[PDB]
């Protein structure tokens, strides 16, 4: 029961509603006046349960319709507001919220939090059921939001605030009531947000986060976030708006770090220094610095890696001999085989055999055009002039992921992609796709435009041309190449499509709407054309180009049916599916470790195609990622029955592996080792494997995600794809004639390291406590963003998943992310 | 009557069938098989009606 | 080696604030969850025996499993029915000759008892059920302080998984059980959960008194049998809470049915290092009397770090609050630091008790929103059990 | 002194 | 004044508040729960396969026909021979569990060929003795024999040299040389029960001698010793030592006499004595053979199975003196990347009344210093932090206050 406060309160209000019985004067006004009062008091006090809301279960059938008749105006509102409020406790939410509509305003911070809460919700519940049929309720609840949002902005419920304006649809207005102490827990919010919310909303999103980044002057942050919508013309305003030098040097730093190029105008200061940041000609130098603090620039040899000594030659073998000893010393600068008795080495291949040694020659010094380049002056010109394509992969692969301003490639490459030889032209198209991947430079494109067309080209030729096309315009949906891509694809006759390296044709036309999936509604109309099995699986292939990364559940629920189908015209479209759901999944970690149950269900529960797709799949999931869970579940097939599997899953753990040197992972593959060591095909892979897991001592990562795993490396998605699709049918491609495939890796391959440099560039050893890195979004406060604190002496190693955070506030980073090269400035604040 | 006399007559019927053993199913086996440990006697890979 | 069948845990979703940002990374678990069941689902019905049919019918039902004791001849072994008697069986073709080996459990004819099919995972019930399947949900991050007690519990079954190359590397061999023991409610269990719902090693557990059965031979040997799993799983750990239960100091017993109790820890006590060393199966005891346990089951070598858990310190403590009021809804004048500075001996498991009731005291007052007042009320009201118990005011 | 006794069960 | 939560109560206290997503996202949450366990249920039956051979290794047409024509039988004992007119033996056989009875041969086998004792075959209708069977090769006795050697070699046994050579004279000499215990004429002790505190060498002394051994190397457990079922622990004895005799040169290694060895006293109301008669079958077995056992607590065990006459040797295993100490140190340290100068005799006085195993984990946790901080040399400040958290962090309290008395 109650007391006598309680039961008193209960007569009180209960006579304030008996009284509004009649039409007496001293009724309407004063009643009303005493429940304003009452329901104000403990309403706006603690979350008290409303005692007046309690007692008053009245109905508003009558105060309703007199509010009409009684006095239309003042007292006819101040009713409304007397049962507004009760409607918030009960469930008469369409009510509910038009109340405080029509009657009395007077303002919402006056009724209680909890009270401008619900209407919040209600505010969004009815816009959201307002279609654009008619905007005259909209003015109503715009105006509404107008007030409530600066009302949560104070109250530290930004939270609602931002989740208030999604509601709407329209979240303009954060950038006009965000305070300085605010910004950032909004703009990490939307960036947090913007993954998981689907198109185009999120799209939306990112622009106006990005916004919010602008209106405090927070330049760099405003960088990863442009490039997240992968909208160039934002990056160029941002990049004309940074007046400071010293930011415009960092934001260059990071587009570089993306392999984005803007031709820089001569009118923006030390243009050659951003040219040359832009252009990645630094690169170099601090490779080679960064090896000389952490004394690993000695090369290795295929045979400590091995390990032979612990366990219990042939042309194939060589090849992972001739491979190994390309990524696990490659970028390092000198290989103690491929560099000095190389000539020998080679001569102990056979054709395709001398196409792969000779083209880890280029990959063995990456990011140099003179030093590769001089290293590029003993083979090319072989008496077997076939491995002329090896060298020119290794003249291409020397500038992929760099840009001289030369145009080295080009050059060299032109005089060749023309040669008559069909070996010799494999190097060229290919090579040079390395080279200029993603720069989608006209010229380039052009000249690739003719290869398409040249019949006499074999189909290995044509599709790494339609390879190097794509992963030169990636990500750009270039309507010259795409229309010779698309136009290329067309004319493709079908007995010529059965063979498996056209398997590689369709790849190209998505490689070039990587990213865009409005634009590939198109894209897939055009391709309807052509007449099926390659209809379809271009169809699938190119629907998953389009949506790299995307986080589309509706794709990947479309792209689970097509995996789900239970057929061999049908497999291909299949294989590529599973990879499907790997590249669209890979954005965010909530889905993507959510991708690992599908693929695993895919196995047990699979079919042939099918489970030779999944090891590949995880590859993509995981790259550079030695996750355990992940890494088990490719062994647990790395000894299964048919060799497709075998292989894919011993590939997928190289890829997983690569550049961590996870010591389980060496262990884990030398024992497989001595298991396959009867079938050359497993052994060569399995050794491939140790190969991938070592890449540059475990100094670069092919991870396609840069910036906290936020912002995509779009040319990098380009070469994975390449390599797993292509390992989709690993005996024609890979146990094929096709070994030299595997450098389409080259592309993503990036370095990671901790090195902090003074103001002036000298390496300023700070101590940076580096462990794995927590989320700070809902977070209030100052959250540390790293856990397992593990202090290092700058340089640093980051395996993936880990974020570097300058220990010492003497310091004070441009760009807030520290990842790559970061310029520290001397923070004015910190005294000694 | 006849509604009684179906009653008696059926439960004689169903009263002359051997009753059933009882035993805890350690693991399903595969879809058509389940380990089953009957009390007095040891393990028995039984089949699974189908109902 | 199965290979590590570790626990199946539903990625995290944090923010925890109850946001949108909540609501859609719970959706995206759900969306890919109900896209997952689609395609388990979808697998059936899209989905539409010459060889094998004539093998069942040569089985036939049912299926009986004895221990296989002698493969006399190629085509001729001795099986023990399911009672302990003996039966020279004959050893049909589709049977592998291999698999079969004495002690395995063969799977018989019935009506004319013939090796029909071996029948490996035999594992009793009684340590399947010891399988931890769904990963406890309690983070490192939830367990406050004890990072020293932590890194002590993580290069013993952690790191020894994640990194084997710096032990490897420097010779040593990474240690390999841990007792963790001290007072009541300190957060020894909890750092046991919070390793499981970290590690990719198949996490067995125990009580303690669950591995002593009543028959003569049941105990001693379903301890060899949670061993021989818990090896057979690859990486594994295997958590015996509460482990003052077994094994206690052995003692001249003139009952019967204590030197079974014995007979069992004589039995953990050679499963652990004994003849015939282990190989990759990590043990984590725990216990809050440490000084009952026999000297051998605790000597170096089977639990190799003996992790003392204290009571909270007052550093420890204002952490361990935070991280148990961190979903609570405190009011601006909620100061922890009233309660956390007095020199009660509050455990971890009190400090929960005086969160637990401080936010009943709120729907006393009708209140959502823990006042001050709430938690000075609550801790009087969760401290009892140890009212106030200490010398008189002799020493100066 | 005087001593309380558990018991097992040969089957 | 407690007061009672009223239903009007209630309803406000979960609504008013309340974050719009709240309904919503709690919702989600159990949508997934119920989801994840539909999910399960659909996959959680996992097929275990049940070891059927590849098919080219099948002869379904010829394997009808052997459970078609060949029968069961029975494997029984023949415990007497009648012989009634030495042309009708009327053998008598035991079923094991199911009876004694007094059963003729079917006339495939020989009147000759089934000898008195001898495990034989019958049929399961009339019992007629059809084959005889090989005598009985225990499946648990014979897989307790180690049949890999250990790997621990005898310079891995540090500080018990004369420990070790007392057993080298019992266990080993008097198996490879036995012509110095004969010229003297002694009787060579046939067991010692290594009894120390618990980790001081027992069981490495014992993989020790397995790895030396030219013997057949006989591992006991214990623990298989005690069977539920009555008489099957004796039966086990038997079966074991019988499986030595058979053997030359064979060492029984009872690990853990305790378990089968504990004093003994009547509790017959209780499956204890079980035991106890399993170890008065072991006394009468002890009382060429060799036979070793050990306990880390030997006041436990019968003075009967002490007494010289079954135990002829106790070697007792104490704590090492200094000068074993540095060496239990180096035979750990041999594999350690430490750093060359380690005053290990320093660390030897730093561990007084230490076990052997004790030095162990000083010598585990030295590294673990090692790779907490990431100096891949574990120097000696390390061990120093190793003997104070594996040794001093354990030993006793004795500290700074109470020990500013000793100078
Ligand atoms: N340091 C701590 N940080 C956070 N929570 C803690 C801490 N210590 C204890 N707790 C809390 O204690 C609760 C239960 O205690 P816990 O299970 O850890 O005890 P225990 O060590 O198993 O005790 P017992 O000796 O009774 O078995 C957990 O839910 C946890 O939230
Ligand atoms: N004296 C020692 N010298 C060398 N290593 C030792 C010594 N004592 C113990 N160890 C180490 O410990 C391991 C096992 O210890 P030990 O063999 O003494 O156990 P134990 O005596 O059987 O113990 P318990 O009697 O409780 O079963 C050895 O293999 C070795 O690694
Ligand atoms: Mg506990
Ligand atoms: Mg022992």
């Amino acid at each position: 029961e109650l007391s006598e406060e309680d039961k008193q309160l209960q007569d009180e209000l209960e006579m304030l509603v008996e009284r509004l019985g009649e039409k007496d004067t001293s009724l309407y006004r004063p009643a009303l006046e005493e429940l304003r009062r009452q329901i104000r008091s403990s309403t706006t006090s603690m979350t008290s349960v409303p005692k007046p809301l309690k007692f008053l279960r009245p109905h508003y059938g009558k105060l309703k319709e007199i509010y009409e008749n009684m006095a239309p105006g003042e007292n006819k509102r101040f009713a409304a507001d007397i049962i507004s409020v009760l409607a918030m406790t009960m469930s008469g939410e369409r009510e509910c919220l038009k109340y405080r509509l029509v009657g009395s305003q007077e303002e919402l911070a006056s009724w209680g939090h909890e009270y401008v809460r619900h209407l919040a919700g209600e505010v969004a519940k009815e816009w959201q059921e307002l279609d654009d049929a008619e905007k005259v309720q909209r003015e109503p609840l715009l105006t509404l939001v107008k007030e409530i949002v600066p009302y949560n902005m104070a109250h530290n419920a930004e939270h609602e605030a931002c989740d208030l304006l999604m509601e709407i649809e329209q979240v303009d207005m954060l950038e006009k009531d965000i305070d300085e102490n605010a910004y950032a827990k909004v703009c990490l919010y939307l960036t947090s947000c913007v993954n998981y919310v689907p198109e185009p909303e999120n799209s939306a999103l990112l622009r106006c986060a990005l916004g919010v980044f602008r209106k405090f002057s927070r330049f760099p942050e405003a960088l990863r976030l442009a490039l997240m919508l992968n909208d160039m013309e934002l990056v160029e305003d941002i990049f004309t708006s940074c007046k400071d030098v010293v930011v415009q040097k960092q934001m260059a730093f990071m587009l570089g770090r993306h392999g984005v190029f803007l031709e820089l105008s001569e009118d923006v200061e030390e243009y050659e220094d951003l040219t040359e940041i832009m252009s990645n000609v630094q690169l170099n130098s601090n490779f080679l610095a960064l090896a000389r603090e952490l004394d690993i620039m000695e090369p290795k040899v295929p045979d400590d890696i091995y390990k032979t000594h612990l366990e219990n030659d042939s042309a194939r073998m060589n090849l992972a001999s001739s491979f190994v000893n390309g990524f696990v010393n490659a970028a390092f600068g000198q290989d103690k085989l491929l560099t000095d008795d190389g000539n020998k080495w080679l001569y102990k291949n056979k054709d395709h055999g001398m196409l792969s040694a000779a083209a880890s020659l280029g990959m063995i010094l990456l990011w140099d055009v003179d030093g590769g380049l001089t290293q590029i002056d003993k083979y090319l010109y072989s008496s077997e002039d076939y491995i002329k394509s090896g060298a020119l992969l290794a003249c291409g692969i020397v500038n992929s992921g760099v840009r001289n301003e030369c145009d080295p490639a080009l050059a060299l490459l032109s005089d060749y992609v023309l040669h008559n030889s069909n070996t010799m032209r494999l190097g060229s198209i290919f090579g040079l796709g390395l080279a200029y991947a993603g720069s989608n430079r006209e010229d380039v494109l052009t000249l690739l435009l003719p290869v398409m067309g040249d019949s006499k080209s074999s189909m290995e030729v044509a599709g790494v041309t339609a390879l190097a096309c794509g992963m030169i315009a990636v990500g750009s949906c270039n309507g010259d190449v795409t229309s010779t891509i698309l136009q290329t694809i067309m004319e493709k006759s079908e007995t010529e499509l059965k063979d498996t390296y056209a398997r590689w044709l369709p790849l190209g036309l998505g490689l070039n709407h990587l990213g865009k999936g409005e634009a590939i509604e198109a894209i897939l109309a055009a391709l309807e054309v052509v007449s099926e099995p390659f209809r379809s699986f271009a169809n699938t292939l190119v629907d998953v180009c389009a949506y790299a990364g995307s986080g589309n559940v509706l794709k990947v629920q479309q792209l689970l049916h097509i995996c789900s189908e239970h057929f061999a015209d049908m497999g291909a479209h299949q294989g590529v599916a599973v990879l499907g759901i790997a590249l669209i999944a890979m954005g965010e970690e909530i889905g993507a470790e959510m991708a690992l149950r599908t693929f695993g269900h895919l196995l047990r529960y699979g079919e042939p195609t099918l489970r030779r797709a999944v090891p590949l799949a995880l590859a993509l999931i995981s790259v550079s990622n030695p996750r355990l869970n992940i890494l088990d579940t490719l062994s647990k097939f790395s000894h299964d029955a048919d060799p497709e599997v075998s292989y894919n899953s011993i590939f997928a753990m190289g890829m997983v592996g690569s550049g961590t040197n996870n010591a389980r992972l060496a262990a884990m593959l030398r024992q497989l080792a001595q298991y396959h060591a009867k079938d050359p095909n497993n052994l060569f892979m399995v050794r491939l494997a140790q190969g991938l897991t070592h890449l540059g001592k475990g100094t670069l990562t092919l991870c396609p995600y840069h910036s906290d795993r936020q912002l995509m490396s779009q040319v990098a998605v380009a070469g994975l794809l390449t390599v797993l699709v292509s390992f989709l049918d690993v005996r024609n491609i890979i146990l094929g004639k096709s070994h030299y495939v595997l450098y389409g890796l080259v592309a993503a391959m990036q370095p990671r390291m901790l090195v902090t440099f003074d103001e002036e560039l000298r390496p300023l050893p700070v101590s940076v406590r580096v462990g794995q890195a927590v989320d700070v979004v809902g977070q209030a406060g100052k959250p540390k963003t790293i856990t397992g604190f593990q202090t290092h002496t700058t340089p640093v190693l980051l395996a993936h998943g880990e974020r570097a955070e300058l220990a010492t506030e003497e310091f004070l980073p441009v760009t807030p992310i520290l990842e790559g090269f970061v310029i520290l400035r001397k923070n004015p604040n910190y005294d000694l | 009557l006849n509604a009684k006399v179906r009653l008696l007559r059926e439960e004689l019927q169903l009263l002359q069938e051997q009753g059933s053993y009882v035993g805890e199913v350690v693991r399903a086996m595969d879809k058509k098989k389940v380990l089953v440990k009957v009390h007095p006697e040891g393990k028995f890979v039984v089949d699974v009606d189908k109902n | 080696t199965k290979g590590p069948d570790a626990a199946s845990k539903l990625p995290l979703v944090t923010p925890h604030t109850q946001c949108r940002l909540k609501l859609l990374k719970l959706e995206r678990i759900k969306d890919y969850l109900l896209m997952e069941e689609e395609f388990i689902r979808n697998q059936e019905q899209m989905k539409p025996e010459e060889e094998r049919s004539k093998v069942d019918d040569l089985r036939g039902t049912p299926m009986s499993v004895g221990t296989l004791e002698e493969i006399i001849d190629d085509n001729h072994a001795i099986v023990s029915t399911s009672v302990g008697s003996e039966h020279y069986v004959s050893i049909l073709s589709f049977v592998d000759k291999d698999l079969l080996e004495p002690g395995c459990s063969v799977l018989l004819n019935h009506k004319v008892h013939a090796v029909i099919g071996v029948l490996m995972d035999d594992t009793d019930p009684l340590v399947t059920v010891m399988k931890v399947e769904k990963a406890p949900q309690e983070t490192y991050a939830d367990i406050g302080g004890l990072d020293n007690q932590i890194q002590e519990i993580k290069e013993s079954v952690e790191l020894p998984l994640t990194h084997p190359e710096y032990y490897e590397e420097m010779g040593i061999k990474p240690p390999k059980g841990v007792i963790l023991y001290g007072p009541p409610g300190t957060g020894k269990t909890l750092l046991a959960k919070a390793v499981a719902n970290q590690t990719s090693a198949t996490f067995l557990r125990v009580v303690g008194s669950e591995l002593i059965q009543k028959y003569l031979g049941d105990g001693p040997k379903l301890v060899r049998e949670l061993f021989r799993v818990a090896e057979e799983h690859a990486p594994s750990i295997v958590f015996i809470d509460e482990i003052d239960a077994i094994g206690t100091k052995r003692y001249d017993s003139n009952s019967g049915g204590e030197r079974e109790i014995q007979r069992t820890m004589l039995e953990l006590l050679n499963q652990l290092d004994g003849f015939d060393s282990r190989g990759d199966v990590k043990v984590i005891m725990a216990t809050n009397r440490i000084e009952t346990l026999d000297p051998a089951l605790i000597r170096p070598g089977r639990i190799d770090r003996k992790i003392e858990f204290p009571l909270p310190d007052e550093k420890t403590k204002k952490r361990i609050f935070q991280i148990h009021t961190s979903r609570m809804t405190l009011a601006d004048d909620v100061t922890l630091d009233d309660l956390i500075m007095a020199k009660d001996d509050l455990s971890g498991a009190d400090i929960k008790a005086i969160c637990t009731e401080a936010g009943l005291m709120a729907l006393r007052e009708r209140r959502m929103k823990v006042t001050n007042e709430d938690f000075k009320k609550s801790k009087e009201n969760v401290l009892y059990k140890k009212q106030e118990g200490t010398p008189e005011g002799l020493y100066l | 002194a005087x001593x309380x006794x558990x018991x097992x069960x040969x089957x | 004044p407690i007061r009672a939560l009223d239903e009007g109560d209630i309803a406000l206290l979960k609504t008013y508040g309340q974050s719009t997503y709240s309904r919503q996202i709690k919702q989600v949450e159990d949508d997934i729960q119920q989801l994840l366990k539909k999910i399960n249920e659909l996959t959680g039956i996992k097929e275990s396969d049940t070891g059927l051979a590849p098919p080219a290794l099948w002869d379904l047409a010829a394997d009808k026909q052997t459970l078609q024509s060949e029968q069961p039988l029975q494997v029984a004992r023949c415990t007497k021979i009648i012989n009634a007119d030495s042309e009708d033996p009327k053998y008598i056989i035991n079923v094991k569990q199911f009876a004694k009875f007094v059963v003729d041969l079917s006339d495939q086998v020989a009147p000759t060929d089934i000898e008195e004792g001898m495990r034989v075959g019958v049929d399961r209708n009339k019992y007629q003795i059809h084959i005889p069977l090989p005598p009985k090769i225990d499946p648990t006795v014979t897989m307790m024999q180690v049949e890999e050697k250990p790997d621990v070699t005898y310079s891995d046994v540090g500080g018990c040299k004369e420990q070790i050579e007392k057993l080298r004279e019992v266990v080993e000499t008097p198996l490879l040389h036995p012509e110095r215990f004969v010229n003297l004429g002694i009787e060579p002790p046939k067991g010692v029960l290594l009894f120390g505190p618990p980790g001081t060498g027992k069981t490495l002394c014992a993989r020790a001698v397995a790895n030396r051994t030219d013997a057949c190397f006989i591992r006991v457990i214990g623990s298989e010793l005690v069977q539920k079922y009555v008489g099957e622990g004796a039966r086990m004895v038997r079966e074991l030592f019988e499986m030595a005799r058979t053997k030359k040169a064979c060492l029984i290694f009872f690990d853990e006499i305790d378990a089968i060895g504990g004093a003994r006293f009547d509790d017959g109301a209780g499956g204890d004595n079980e035991v106890q008669r399993t170890m008065l079958e072991l006394i009468n077995q002890l009382d060429n053979i060799k036979v070793l056992m050990a306990t880390n607590r030997p006041d436990t065990l019968d003075p009967a199975l002490m007494r010289p006459g079954r135990l002829d040797r106790k070697i007792e295993f104490s704590l090492p003196d200094l000068e074993g100490r540095t060496h239990i140190f180096k035979i750990h340290a041999r594999s350690m990347s430490v750093e060359r100068d380690i005053r290990f005799e320093l660390l030897a006085r730093l561990c007084p009344n230490s076990t052997g195993a004790e030095i162990r984990s000083v010598c585990t946790e030295a590294g673990m210093f090692a790779i907490r901080a990431r100096r891949k040399i574990a120097t000696e400040k390390d061990f120093l932090e190793a003997v104070n958290k594996v040794i001093k962090s354990y030993a006793k309290f004795s500290a700074t206050p109470r020990y500013m008395t000793y100078n």
